[PDB]
C-alpha cells in the first residue's frame, strides 16, 4: 500500500526498507537503543551514535524496542512544536496505539487534561488501567464523528489547545473544528497530505498553527535539531515519564505471524520481532551474533577493484549498474574507442558524481601485455576483486561465406581474452572473487550462420571449467536474447540481473538462461 | 527509478499563435519545437505549451513477470 | 542588495525568489497579499518553512488551501495581534518586552510620516485611500 521511494533519502533498489528501530548490545558490549531511518529488521545494523540511547538497569531490551520511534515522535510533536505548556487541553487520537500512549504520558506528566480516541471498549479499559488520572469522561469513539461534540460539549465549547491528529477525510476535518483560539494543530498521518484534499483557511481567524510533523526528516538532515529531542528523550528516560509500553513478541522465524498480527490490527501494544535472546551479563562483550540462514544474495567490498570488459557495451552498463548498486565504489571498464556516445557519458558522469571511481581503459585484452596493463590498473585502484569479460565482435555469414580472418577477429576478444585474463589473474590476482564470461545459447543449441560466435563461445566454457577444477572461481552464463538494450523471445534486462544474481551463487560451471516463445 | 506517472498539474497554459510563430522547419521536412525544463523553477516550457507544477507519483509495477 | 526586490502586483516573484535562492525556497514568509498571490506565496517554501499570514481576505472568504504543504515539513500560522486586546495580557508582555528592547538596542525606527492637521482629516484618509503614500 505504500511505494518504497516514499522514504526519504536515496535507497537503491527498494531493498530491505522494513524496519525503524531496535534495542540490542552496542560494538563494545553495551546495552542500547537506537532509531534508524530504515533496515531495522535485521541482525545487524549500522547507525551513527547520535541516533543511540543508553538502556537502563532496571528495563530489559524487550521493553526497550518500544520506546524510540513513538516517544521521539511524541516528544517533537508536543513539545518543539506544538510548545505545550502546563494546564492545556489536548485531544490526542488512537490513545492506544503507541504514539498516543506516549503523548499521554507526557501530557500527564504537565497536568494536562487529555481527551482520547479509541475504537474498542478493550482498550479503553487498558488506557483506564494505565493511567489512572483519565477520567470516564475522556475517552471518545475513533471510528466515527462522535469525539467532535463530546469534546466541544465537555470543553463549555470552547475546544482543544493541541490536536496530535492521526485520522483522515472526515475524521480530520472533524479534528479542526475542535481548536480554540491559539490552538495548534499536529498533523503526523500521511493520506490527505499525499492526496492533497482541500484546509479551509477560515479556521486561521481563530489564531491557530496547523503543524505538519514528519520525523522522517530528522533521520537524514535537520541533524542539529536532532540533539533538542534527544536531550527530551533522554531527560525522560532519567526522570521516569518515558514508560515502556506492552510488547508482543514474536521470534525471528516466525516473523510473518508477526507482520500478520499486526495487519489485523486487534494488537494493542507494540509488535516485536526477537532476534536473539537477552543474557545476563550487562556488558557481554561478544563477538559476533548467533548465525542465521538467509537467502544468498551478491555484494561486493567497498576496498576491491573490479574490471568489466566491454563496459560501455549495452549490456556492460547495466552490468555495471547492477554492481554500483550492490556496493562497488571502484571500476575499470574496457573499450577500444572509448565514450563515444552520449548514453555512456551521462552514466559515466551520474556514477562519478554518486562517488564511483570509475575509470575508462583502452587496453585490449586479446594482447597479454594489455591484460596485464589492465590488471595494473585495476591494482592502482585496488585489489582486483572480480573480471568480467563482455566483449564481442561479430561477423556472421555461412561457412561458404567465412573466412579464416572472421574467425580470427570474432574470437580474438572472446578466445584470447579469457586466455590471457585467466593467465594474468593466476599470476597477480589472490583477492579475486568473482571470473564471469558472457556466452550465447548459440553455443549450447547452436543457430546458423554464427559458427564463429558459437566456436568462441564454446572456449571460453572451457577455460572456466578449468579454473573451477582447480579451485579457482569462474562461471560462464549461456543468455538468450537481451531486450532492452534460436526461438527465444528476447529478456528483459530487469529478469537478467535477477538470474545473475541467482548464477553468481551456484556451486555449477556453465548456466544458461533465455525466454521460450509462446 | 521506477516509473512515475503524472497525479497532478497547478497549471499548464496553451497558446496556439505563439505555437505556430515557436515552431521552426528543420533541415528536413520535419518540424521542431526547442524544449526547455527548469527543475528549479518547476516550469517546462515548448513552443506554446507551459506546464508548471507538475507531480508524479510511482505507480507499482504490473508484476505480471510474462517471462519465467 | 539589487536582487532582492521583485513585483508584488504580479505573481512573478515566485520565480525571483526560487531563482536566487537556490531552487530551495525561503524558510520565513510573511504575506499579505490576494488569492493568486497568496498560492504563489506557499509554494516559494522551503522545507521547516513557516507561513506567517496576516491578511483577511483568503481567510474571510475560507478559500481552500492544498495540504500537500505539510509533506514538506512546514508551519502554517495565523497572525492576528487584535487577539492580544480582547485577552493573553500574559502573553502580551513578551511583545512589549521585544519592542522595548528594540527601542533601547537602536532595531525600532521611526517610520516617514506625512502629518495632516486635526481640521483636515477628510484629506488624510483620501490620501490613504489613493494607495501613493509611502510610510
Ligand atoms: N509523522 C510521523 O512521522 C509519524 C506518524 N505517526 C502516525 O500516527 C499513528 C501513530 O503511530 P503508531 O504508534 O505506529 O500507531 P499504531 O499502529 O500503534 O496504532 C494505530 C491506531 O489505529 C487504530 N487502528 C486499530 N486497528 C487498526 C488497523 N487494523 N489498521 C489501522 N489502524 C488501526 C487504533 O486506534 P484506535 O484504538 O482509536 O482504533 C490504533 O491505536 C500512525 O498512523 C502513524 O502512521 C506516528 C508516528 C510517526
Ligand atoms: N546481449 C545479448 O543479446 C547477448 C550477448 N551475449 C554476450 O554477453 C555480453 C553482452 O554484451 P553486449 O550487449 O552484446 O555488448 P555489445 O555487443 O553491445 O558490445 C561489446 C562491448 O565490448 C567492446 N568490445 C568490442 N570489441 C572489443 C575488443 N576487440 N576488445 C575489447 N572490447 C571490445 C565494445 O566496445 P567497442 O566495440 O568500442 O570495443 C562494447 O563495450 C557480451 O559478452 C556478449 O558477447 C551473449 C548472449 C546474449
Amino acid at each position: 500500500k505504500l511505494s518504497p521511494d516514499a522514504i526519504p533519502g536515496k535507497w537503491t533498489s527498494q531493498d530491505s526498507l522494513l524496519g525503524m528501530e531496535f534495542s540490542g548490545r552496542d560494538a563494545s558490549g553495551k546495552r542500547v537503543m537506537g532509531l534508524v531511518p530504515a533496515k531495522g529488521l535485521a541482525t545487524s545494523v549500522l547507525l551513527s551514535p547520535d541516533f543511540l540511547w543508553d538502556v537502563p538497569s532496571n528495563w530489559t531490551l524487550e521493553e526497550a524496542a518500544s520506546v524510540p520511534v513513538v516517544y521521539s515522535t511524541a516528544y517533537y510533536a508536543l513539545v518543539v512544536r506544538g510548545r505545550v505548556r502546563p494546564g492545556e487541553t489536548l485531544l490526542i487520537h488512537s490513545g492506544s496505539g503507541g504514539v498516543g500512549q506516549a503523548a499521554i504520558a507526557i501530557a500527564l506528566s504537565l497536568g494536562c487534561r487529555v481527551f482520547t480516541t479509541v475504537g474498542s471498549a478493550e482498550k479503553r479499559a487498558y488506557l483506564q488501567a494505565r493511567f489512572p488520572q483519565l477520567d470516564s469522561t475522556s475517552f471518545a469513539n475513533s471510528r466515527d464523528t462522535s469525539f467532535e461534540q463530546h469534546v466541544l460539549w465537555h470543553t463549555g465549547g470552547k475546544g482543544v489547545d493541541l490536536v496530535l491528529n492521526s485520522l483522515a477525510e472526515e475524521k480530520l476535518q472533524a479534528s479542526v473544528r475542535c481548536l480554540a483560539t491559539h490552538g495548534r494543530f499536529l498533523e503526523i498521518g500521511k493520506f490527505d497530505l499525499s492526496q492533497n484534499h482541500p484546509l479551509g483557511m477560515a479556521i486561521f481567524l481563530k489564531n491557530v498553527t496547523f503543524h505538519g510533523v514528519l520525523l522522517d526528516a530528522f533521520f537524514n538532515e535537520s541533524s542539529a535539531d536532532w540533539r533538542e529531542v534527544w536531550a527530551l528523550v533522554q531527560a525522560g528516560i532519567r526522570d521516569g515519564v518515558v514508560r515502556p509500553l506492552k510488547c508482543t513478541v514474536f521470534h525471528g522465524a516466525q516473523v510473518e505471524d508477526a507482520f500478520r498480527y499486526m495487519a489485523q490490527g486487534k494488537h494493542i501494544g507494540k509488535v516485536v520481532v526477537q532476534v536473539l535472546a537477552e543474557e545476563p551479563e550487562a556488558v557481554l562483550k561478544g563477538a559476533k551474533p548467533k548465525l542465521m540462514s538467509a537467502i544468498s544474495k551478491t555484494f561486493c567490498p567497498a576496498h576491491k577493484s573490479y574490471i568489466i570488459a566491454g563496459g560501455l557495451g549495452g549490456f556492460g552498463l547495466e552490468l555495471a549498474q547492477w554492481l554500483i548498486q550492490r556496493g562497488v565504489q571502484k571500476l575499470v571498464l574496457t573499450s577500444r574507442s572509448g565514450i563515444r556516445t552520449g548514453y555512456q557519458a551521462k552514466q559515466v558522469r551520474r556514477w562519478r558524481r554518486q562517488g564511483v571511481q570509475v575509470q575508462v581503459s583502452t587496453s585490449n585484452i586479446s594482447s597479454l601485455e594489455g591484460a596485464r596493463g589492465l590488471i595494473a590498473e585495476a591494482a592502482q585502484l585496488g585489489p582486483v576483486g572480480g573480471v568480467f569479460n563482455l566483449a564481442v565482435v561479430l561477423r556472421d555469414g555461412l561457412l561458404e561465406n567465412q573466412t579464416p580472418e572472421f574467425f580470427q577477429d570474432v574470437c580474438k576478444p572472446k578466445y584470447s581474452g579469457t586466455l590471457n585474463l585467466d593467465r594474468v589473474t593466476r599470476e597477480a590476482c589472490p583477492e579475486l572473487d568473482y571470473f564471469v564470461v558472457f556466452s550465447s545459447v548459440s553455443c549450447g543449441r547452436g543457430n546458423a550462420g554464427q559458427s564463429n560466435y558459437g566456436f568462441a563461445n564454446s572456449a571460453m566454457e572451457r577455460i572456466c571449467e578449468k579454473r573451477r577444477h582447480e579451485g579457482l572461481p569462474g562461471l560462464a552464463v549461456q543468455w538468450g536474447a537481451i531486450g532492452d538494450v534460436s526461438g527465444t523471445l528476447p529478456q528483459r534486462m530487469a529478469s537478467c540481473l535477477e538470474v545473475l544474481d541467482l548464477f553468481l551463487n551456484q556451486p555449477h560451471m556453465v548456466l544458461s538462461s533465455f525466454v521460450l516463445a509462446e | 527509478h521506477g516509473l512515475y506517472l503524472p497525479t497532478r498539474v497547478t497549471a499548464i497554459h496553451i497558446d496556439p499563435a505563439t505555437h505556430r510563430q515557436k515552431l521552426y522547419t528543420l533541415q528536413d521536412k520535419a518540424q521542431v519545437a526547442d524544449v526547455v525544463v527548469s527543475r528549479w523553477l518547476r516550469v517546462t516550457v515548448a513552443g506554446g505549451v507551459h506546464i508548471s507544477g507538475l507531480h508524479t507519483e510511482s505507480a507499482p509495477r504490473r508484476q505480471q513477470e510474462q517471462q519465467v
